[PDB]
RNA sequence: GGGCAGUUUGACUGGGGCGGUCGCCUCCUAAAAGGUAACGGAGGCGCCCAAAGGUCCCCUCAGGCGGGACGGAAAUCCGCCGGAGAGCGCAAGGGUAGAAGGGGGCCUGACUGCGAGGCCUGCAAGCCGAGCAGGGGCGAAAGCCGGGCCUAGUGAACCGGUGGU
RNA sequence: GUAAGAGGAGGUAUAGGGAGCGACGCUUGCCCGGUGCCGGAAGGUCAAGGGGAGGGGUGCAAGCCCCGAACCGAAGCCCCGG
RNA sequence: GGCGUGCCUAUUGAAGCAUGAGCCGGCGACUCACGGUCGUGGGCGAGCUUAAGCCGUUGAGGCGGAGGCGUAGGGAAACCGAG
RNA sequence: AGCCAUGGGGGAAUCUGGGCGGACCACCGCCUAAGGCUAAGUACUCCGGGUGACCGAUAGCGCACCAGUACCGUGAGGGAAA
RNA sequence: AACCUGGGGAACUGAAACAUCUCAGUACCCAGAGGAGAGGAAAGAGAAAUCGACUCCCUGAGUAGCGGCGAGCGAAAGGGGA
């Protein structure tokens, strides 16, 4: 599948890769987004 | 009569002979698995590409069971 | 036959909607080491007067070298040609509009 | 008479002060998807071209 | 809606057509640098993984023989022998246990901003990367981390879709 | 033939147009799924238009200006049958 | 007596049994405008230069800075500026 | 995608009016549609004159000459030599 | 003769195919005009609380911009002059 993870607390964004079937309901990763410095981030 | 392939040859091989002035982060050998290693003042990365970490000269040890390393000794 | 090289791409945007060239003034370059020739009260006037500018309006005093103890009006300055022209004698900023 | 600049060019190519060709990095705007950071990144350069660019300066001039 | 109109209707090719093929990886042909052709000899790719990634720690095969309730040539167990004939997602090759293989813990550097110097190269493109800054991750520290042992897993540009500044 | 019109025909289905076979004798079989043609007040789909819940831009406001869901919309095709 | 395979063209290859020409004479094919990019000969130089025209000339040139190229670049732009 | 022009449909106002300033709204500015005429500068070269680092009879117009003739074609038309 | 305005309006061709595009509102057909023709007293231009009928030359300028953003196409104000 094709997916880019945004920003909470904004709508940052990164490039990514998701899979659906497989173990991959839930994605909730750690990143590095610009405006300040370091949050968790979502799907979609 | 399905047989005219190939790959684009990916011309390998060492690329900097012992004796030799490499500058600063250049390349010296470009091979598949592990035919050669790091050595004094010499990284290497995803494709096995050992380089120099240094300038200096490039020289080739050879070490049996060891195998061969490829290494640079600098001069400053 | 194949793509010339018009693979490089387009970035240039701002290129052109379908009026076109928007009304903006166009400040104008010119190195006071370029002025200090020529001494007196010179302005964008006295500067087109002579063969640098050519009706840009819009003057810029500006660059390095040694700028001289006269007054020099001008549309924008830099805060570089500023301040050696403090160290220098004097300077009028723009008129208005 | 009074050759055309070739507009397809101008509106994808600048000429520097010096007189080399600087032109626009292909390959960032739709092969994407997951390309490493190192990779969308050195692609966000301008570069130089070679023989070609002396083709190019030839399209403009009066630019 | 061939009544009528403008056009398209690929190339390679021991003529052409039929047939087959067209890009990418592997080996050979390739004559011990690289490069190297033929409708030459043989195969693979259009993917896959949040565990198959990171890092710290720990452990090392296949095979054989001997014994061992089911089992049975081969499950699982132990003894003994076993430098790699295993494994490493998938073709091949090089490579590899002095780990890149196998298990566990914590984690997500499948980072942002640049890029010294080179590899390759007609162009375009592809490729490798020391190191700096910020902010972190595993580790006592040294350190290591810009995805996966690597080499296929792909598409200039134009024209458009959604988000923000 | 752009049209006016003209042929058709100053003819009227025992007629005119198109089609195929081709004196005359004996005959001309089964298949309607595809296609064509014919038929079918439903239904599905369907354009312009109609409709204006909702919302956009703007103005101090009145207002102005735009986007637009439900619903209503023919042939056509889909569907049934010859 | 010795030696000796026409011409052009086209070609891997021609005396060629490949092309073209019976012969002679005349005609016959890389030009010009505008704009480029080199080079070159000059003039002027942080400047260089007019276009149309106006006046004059009847083969006489001159005035005409509108404009143009040049002096600052970078950047998609806003902007900034030997950055 | 404004403006000018207009095939089709709807359809004002008389200056507290209408247009335009690049979809649109507000401000601010420009302007008077839906009537009409106007010299000059401009193009041209059958015609006359001047001149040529234009031709000199296979050139120069096709035609230096009784040539758009002879001659060819039904015809349009073509078209010499000298 | 040519030039001019309006009514109509090609394809080759270029895009190294070819539809949009180009060739081009050219060729040609038609009607009308005169020594010219057209154009013309701003519902203008467009950013200067500013220029001020029209026509043409120069310029602006291969610029703004148009374009299967390909081939290619190509203005206006302003300035200079008639």
């Amino acid at each position: 599948l094709l997916l880019e993870c945004t920003e909470c607390k904004r709508r940052n964004y990164a490039t990514e890769k998701n899979k659906r079937n497989t173990p991959n309901k839930l994605e909730l990763r750690k990143y590095c987004p610009w405006c300040r410095k370091h949050t968790v981030h979502r799907e979609v | 009569t399905k047989n005219g392939r190939d790959s684009q040859a990916k011309r390998l091989g060492v690329k900097r002979y012992e004796g030799q002035v490499v500058r600063a982060g250049n390349i010296l050998v470009r091979q598949r698995g592990t035919r050669f290693k790091p050595g004094k003042n010499v990284g290497m990365g995803r494709d096995f590409t050992l380089f120099a970490l240094v300038d200096g000269v490039v020289e080739f040890q050879d070490r049996g069971r060891l195998g061969r390393y490829v290494h640079v000794r600098p001069l400053a | 036959g194949r793509s010339t090289t018009l693979m490089r791409l387009p970035k240039r945007g701002m290129q052109g909607q379908v009026p076109g060239e928007i009304k903006r003034p166009r400040y104008q370059g010119v190195n006071l080491k370029d002025l200090a020739r020529f001494e007196g009260e010179v302005t964008p006037e006295l500067l087109v007067r002579a063969g640098l500018l050519k009706k840009g309006y819009r003057l810029k005093i500006l660059g390095e070298g040694e700028a001289k103890p006269l007054k020099v009006v001008a549309h924008a300055f830099s805060k570089s040609a500023l301040e050696k022209l403090k160290a220098a004698g004097g300077e009028p900023v723009l008129l208005e509009a | 008479p009074k050759m055309k600049t070739h507009k397809g060019a101008k509106k994808r190519v600048k000429i520097t002060a010096s007189g080399k060709v600087v032109a626009m990095k292909t390959g960032k705007r739709h092969l994407n998807w997951q390309k490493s950071g190192k990779e969308i990144r050195q692609k966000g350069r301008k570069f130089v071209l070679a023989k070609p660019e002396a083709e190019r300066i030839k399209l403009l001039l009066p630019y």
